């Protein structure tokens, strides 16, 4: 049809949660340093 | 002979299918201690309990032993010897030599007996990465061995399919189930080279008494040669059901032959040189090769990145032709009510924290963060016993009937969308606890019941633990008698077996042709794959092969 | 709607390899970052410095728990860690309020870990190699260390401790 909107918001979640894990980690690892 | 004349036109059915029991029944087994071990990362001990059910398991690490070989290599090594020989012969239409199938089965179960039974008399409890110098009896090694090695008879059959399909075929570009295969083999060839090299030099002529010791850099080195690309030998498997069956199933097309084809031609490159990413807090290992293997490691994560959006934007496709309507229409569109469908696509929301978790397990420094805490299984349980797994139960519901005949009743597609339902549900909820308990330093591969006081910060990702042992006990026991009933009631039946799985239509476009022609050049590739391996493991082992430090063999359970 | 929409999809891919890429390689920078600082001390040592584990603990700096902490610069010290079948010597190790600390971890026996709670510190202690990573505790306090590979039967209960003084 157009956009394929859904996909899109999959990897979007897919995205942020990747970034959430990996900051999150990140963070620990400087408190820990 | 055959009253199912079945195993005579199509005998290759005959083989998949041992394949698959063979695989299911080590699932069952390997599984059953699943949950104990859930209830122990919940700080309540129920060996006490087990020991008196299977009196012959000594200990709660004989049991991770067991689960781990029993699950990871074993259930998952044949599910792939299943799927892969089988879709791309049907895709085809040619027969696998059917001597040498017959005998990688046979190698298989030879091997299974062989390993399993010093297993189950306590005479190798070092877990399924067996790390020297813990030793384990000689016939564990050498089980394992054969029934690894009974993979090669599989490469060998699938790329004489191709050979023989290329020669009636000129000109003519490979199948896409085929493409998918041959990368396939191919990468666990190269894959296998290692974990080859260990039993062959050292774990077998150690065990049988030849040499007093091994170098426990180099087992662990030439370990997890292996060790990487055969995850991904676990997960394509499921990426082939998941590109080429999952989206007819959901109503639609695969979106994209070529993006697919890119994808499987990544893991042939760039599955094996990367191994150095288990080995993060490893001596004797140069900081800069672990940097190497560490931005590599983030590159094996991009042709899943793609998968991802692929695969998105078919179920998306497939939801709006079944009438689905905004933003989120086409999710409840799709086919809820088949676990054939279901199973596979829970796999993949599971798949989405999984996925950001190795992400941070492969950055390196991260790494110290995590490794070796109860977040690495938090981690592959997402990957493996969810994904893989998941699509290897739903797999029971269209490939099953595609095998032997005996349909799919109501009753059992329904205890089907439970078990699943279940399977999935306790697969989050086990997946946070061990997150959690991982971020508060909890080690894995431990019987940590028996230390109750030690993790008191770990109380409430120990509910969860809890939680999930007891869901996951009940979706094991209602897969159990699930698959036992698929096989045993009484269907007899003829038609809807003589069947080609059910393979997707997929969308064509002008930039094709010059891309699939360029991926199909895969004697090139493969030696791209195998220059690679040399360049990432080559410097790091001529040391190593060099400074060999044998140590003696310990048994300590 | 498909053909058409395949040129999308074939597009937006490839918008999606574009994106993937730039957010793995500031991942690689950020990596990059913390090679470059304190942090990266607890990265084991490059080098093989080859040891006998059934030796260890009889000859040499690792046969005597009174004699593994030495003082090795004006704010460094080195202590010889010996992880075994089922705890560590010396027990406690017992080091100083914000001196680098060079821990050389090795083993008797077979495969242990060495996970000091609270710290990046996570090495794995073969027998017959010499793991050295190096640290610098900020705070004062006890440290448990935690054993985080499977060793044996006694796995579960190996711990040891950290006393860095105030
Ligand atoms: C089958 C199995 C496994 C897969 C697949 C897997 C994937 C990865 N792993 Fe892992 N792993 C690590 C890094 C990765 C990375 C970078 C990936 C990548 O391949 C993952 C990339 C994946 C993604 C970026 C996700 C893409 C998302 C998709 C594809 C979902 C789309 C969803 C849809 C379409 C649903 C939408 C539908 C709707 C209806 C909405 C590292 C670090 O580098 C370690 C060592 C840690 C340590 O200390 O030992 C590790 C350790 C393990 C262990 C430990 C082995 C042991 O005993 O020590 C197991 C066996 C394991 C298995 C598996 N692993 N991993
Ligand atoms: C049946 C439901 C399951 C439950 C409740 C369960 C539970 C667990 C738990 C809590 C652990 C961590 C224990 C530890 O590290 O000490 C574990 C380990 C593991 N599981 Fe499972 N599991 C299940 C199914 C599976 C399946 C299907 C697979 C593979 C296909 C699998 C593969 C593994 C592997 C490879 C390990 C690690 C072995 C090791 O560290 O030596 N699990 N399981
Ligand atoms: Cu030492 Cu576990
Ligand atoms: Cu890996």
């Amino acid at each position: 049809e157009e956009k394929p909107k859904g996909a899109l918001a999959v990897i979007l979640v897919l995205t942020l949660t990747i970034l959430v894990f990996w900051l999150g980690v990140y963070a620990v690892f400087f408190a820990r340093g | 002979s055959e009253i199912s004349r079945v195993y005579e036109a199509y005998p290759e059915k005959k083989a998949t299918l041992y394949f698959l029991v063979l695989g299911f029944l080590a699932l069952i087994v390997g599984s059953l201690f699943g949950p104990f071990q859930a209830l122990n990362y919940g700080n309540v001990d129920a060996y006490p309990l087990l020991k008196r059910l299977l009196p012959f398991v000594q200990s709660y690490y004989q049991g991770l032993t067991l689960h781990g070989v029993l699950n990871a290599i074993v259930f998952t090594q044949l599910f792939a010897q299943a799927i892969m020989v089988y879709l791309p012969a049907r895709e085809l239409n040619m027969r696998p030599n059917m001597g040498l199938m017959w005998l990688s089965w046979w190698m298989a179960f030879i091997g299974l007996v062989v390993a399993a039974l010093p297993l189950l008399a306590n005479e190798a409890t070092v877990l399924y990465t067996f790390y020297p110098p813990l030793k384990g009896h000689w016939a564990f090694y050498l089980g394992a061995s054969v029934f690894v090695l009974s993979t090669w008879v599989s490469i060998y059959i699938v790329l004489d399919l191709w050979r023989r399909w290329k020669a009636a075929n000129p000109g003519k570009v490979t199948p896409l189930v085929t493409y998918m295969a041959v990368v396939f083999w191919l990468m666990w060839f190269l894959a296998s080279l290692g974990l080859v090299l260990e039993a062959v030099l050292f774990l077998l002529p150690w065990s049988f008494g030849l040499v007093e010791g091994v170098d426990p850099l180099v087992a662990r080195t030439l370990f997890w040669w292996t060790g990487h690309p055969i995850v991904y030998f676990w997960l394509l498997p499921a990426y082939a059901i998941i590109y080429t069956i999952l989206p007819k199933q959901a109503g639609g097309r695969l979106v994209s032959d070529p993006m697919a084809r890119l994808a499987f031609l990544l893991f042939l490159l760039l599955s094996t040189p990367v191994g150095f990413h288990h080995q993060f807090a490893d001596p004797g290992i140069d900081p800069t090769w672990k940097m190497i293997h560490s931005v590599l490691t983030l590159f094996v994560a991009v042709p899943s990145l793609m998968t991802a959006f692929t695969v998105a934007a078919s179920l998306e496709f497939a939801g709006r032709l079944r009438g689905g309507r905004g933003l989120f229409g086409w999710i409840r569109a799709l086919p809820w009510d088949n676990p054939a469908f279901v199973a596979p696509v829970l796999g993949l929301l599971g798949f989405i924290p999984g996925g950001a978790g190795g992400i941070v397990n492969a950055s390196f420094t991260l790494d110290y963060v995590v490794h070796n805490t109860a977040w690495v299984p938090g981690h592959f349980h997402l990957q493996v016993a969810s994904l893989v797994t998941l699509t290897a139960m739903g797999s029971l519901y269209w490939l099953l009937p595609n095998l032997t005949g005996k349909p799919i009743s109501d009753a059992q597609r329904r205890l089907g969308l439970a078990v699943v339902w279940l399977w999935f549900l306790g697969m989050m909820i086990m997946a946070v606890g061990l997150h959690w308990a991982g971020l508060l330093n909890v080690p894995r591969r431990a019987y940590i019941a028996q230390v109750p006081d030690a993790y008191p910060h770990a109380a409430v990702p120990m509910v969860f633990n809890v939680l999930a042992g007891i869901v996951l006990l009940v979706a094991l026991l209602l897969f159990i008698y699930g698959l036992f009933s698929v096989l045993l009631s009484r269907e007899r039946k003829p038609e809807l077996a003589e069947a080609p799985l059910p393979f997707a239509e997929v969308i064509s476009g002008p930039e094709d042709r010059r891309l699939v022609l360029a991926m199909d050049r895969i004697g090139f590739w493969f030696a791209v794959a195998a220059i690679l391996v040399v360049l990432a493991y080559g410097p790091t082992l001529v040391q190593l092969f060099g400074h060999l430090n044998p140590v003696p063999g310990w048994r300590l359970w | 709607d498909q053909h058409k929409a395949h040129k999308a999809i074939l597009a937006y891919e490839k918008g999606w390899l574009a994106f993937s890429l730039a957010m793995l390689f500031v991942f690689i920078a950020l990596i990059a970052y913390t090679l470059a600082t304190h942090t990266a001390g607890v990265i084991p040592a490059g080098k093989l410095e080859r040891v006998d584990p059934t030796t260890v603990r009889q000859e040499g700096p690792w046969a005597d728990p009174a004699q593994a902490v030495v003082q090795t610069g004006p704010n460094q010290y080195t202590v010889y860690v010996l992880a075994f079948a089922f705890g560590y010597q010396p027990n406690p190790i017992e080091v100083p309020q914000g001196a680098e600390i060079v821990f050389k971890i090795t083993s008797p026996d077979v495969i242990h870990g060495f996970h000091v709670e609270g710290t990046n510190i996570n090495v794995e202690v073969l027998p017959g190699e010499v793991s050295t990573v190096r640290y610098t505790f900020k705070r004062p306090g006890e440290y448990r260390i935690i054993c985080n590979q499977y060793c044996g039967l006694g796995h579960q209960n190996m711990f040891g401790t950290i006393v860095v003084k105030e």
